[PDB]
């Protein structure tokens, strides 16, 4: 599943035994209840530009 | 950087400037508060290992605006497979002596997981390359941080689209081509070690390191970048390791 369109994950994807897939996030992010989206948990998450985010 | 534009202040907040004895050496990428990724070749000629400085939050080299943060480089980690004066395994992992403080102007770039990088990021066509390198081949270096959008090529396509010049190094599985063959846009030697950053679903990730080429923005030639996805496990294991006496460390690769 992870090979195709990142398994629908916003960030990381792990394939599991069968048709199971688990999305994961980089440190400073947490996974939303949709099981695909990553939301920042810290003030300065990696790979986000604050001057652009604060617009 | 040739044929790009000034990166608006704070829009490349992971960019690092490396200095030796106060002189411009190379670029780098901040990946957390204490670790910087650069190019191994940047350290081929260092003798004064104790005068190596990393500057974060830098934009304009002519003025101090208070957003800059300087840190001594405590450790330079290079793969055992890298040979000085050559091209393969062109990566260095730098430990800062004290962490940088994250601010609107100093933010790390995401170091991605290998699977995500190979399966997804490797297929994002355009990415950004940045630095205070040459604005023209045989020209002056930039006083303001520059950025350029470059398309990535499959290696077979890079070899086919390039001018068949003698004594030219091979493009290995530890590299990738990106840029243009028409001589208009490229990163330069002064940008060495700097980020090749890829945007995916609202977040930026480290995919390449400004590594080498055959003259800046030379017709028939693309820029060559270290393929960061090959080094994820090597980098992660080293970031969990204790510091060792002495600045330079050669670490086994894989
Ligand atoms: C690894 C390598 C780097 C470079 C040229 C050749 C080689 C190999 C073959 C031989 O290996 C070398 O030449 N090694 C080497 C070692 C130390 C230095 C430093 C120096 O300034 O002497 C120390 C700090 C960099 C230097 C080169 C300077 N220099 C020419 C470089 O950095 C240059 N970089 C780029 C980086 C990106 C380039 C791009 N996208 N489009 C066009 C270019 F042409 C580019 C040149
Ligand atoms: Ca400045």
């Amino acid at each position: 599943i992870c090979v195709n369109e990142n398994g629908g994950c916003e960030q990381y994807c792990s394939d599991h035994t069968g048709t199971k897939r688990s999305c994961r996030c980089h440190e400073g992010y947490s996974l939303l209840a949709d099981g695909v989206s990553c939301t920042p948990t810290v003030e300065y998450p990696c790979g986000k530009i604050p001057i652009l985010e604060k617009r | 950087i040739v044929g790009g534009k000034v990166c608006p202040k704070g829009e490349c907040p992971w960019q690092v400037l490396l200095l030796v004895n106060g002189a411009q050496l190379c670029g780098g990428t901040l990946i957390n508060t204490i670790w910087v990724v650069s190019a191994a070749h940047c350290f081929d000629k260092i003798k004064n290992w104790r005068n190596l400085i990393a500057v974060l939050g830098e934009h304009d080299l002519s003025e101090h605006d208070g957003d800059e943060q300087s840190r001594r480089v405590a450790q330079v980690i290079i793969p055992s497979t890298y040979v000085p004066g050559t091209t393969n395994h062109d990566i260095a992992l730098l430990r800062l002596h004290q962490p940088v403080v994250l601010t609107d102007h100093v933010v790390p770039l995401c170091l991605p997981e290998r699977t995500f990088s190979e399966r997804t990021l490797a297929f994002v066509r355009f990415s950004l390359v940045s630095g205070w390198g040459q604005l023209l081949d045989r020209g002056a270096t930039a006083l303001e941080l520059m950025v350029l959008n470059v398309p990535r090529l499959m290696t077979q396509d890079c070899l086919q689209q390039s001018r068949k010049v003698g004594d030219s190094p091979n493009i290995t599985e530890y590299m990738f081509c990106a840029g243009y063959s028409d001589g208009s846009k490229d990163s330069c030697k002064g940008d060495s070690g700097g980020p090749h950053a890829t945007h995916y679903r609202g977040t930026w990730y480290l995919t390449g390191i400004v590594s080498w080429g055959q003259g800046c923005a030379t017709v028939g030639h693309f820029g060559v970048y270290t393929r960061v996805s090959q080094y994820i496990e090597w980098l992660q294991k080293l970031m969990r390791s204790e510091p060792r006496p002495g600045v330079l460390l050669r670490a086994p690769f894989p």
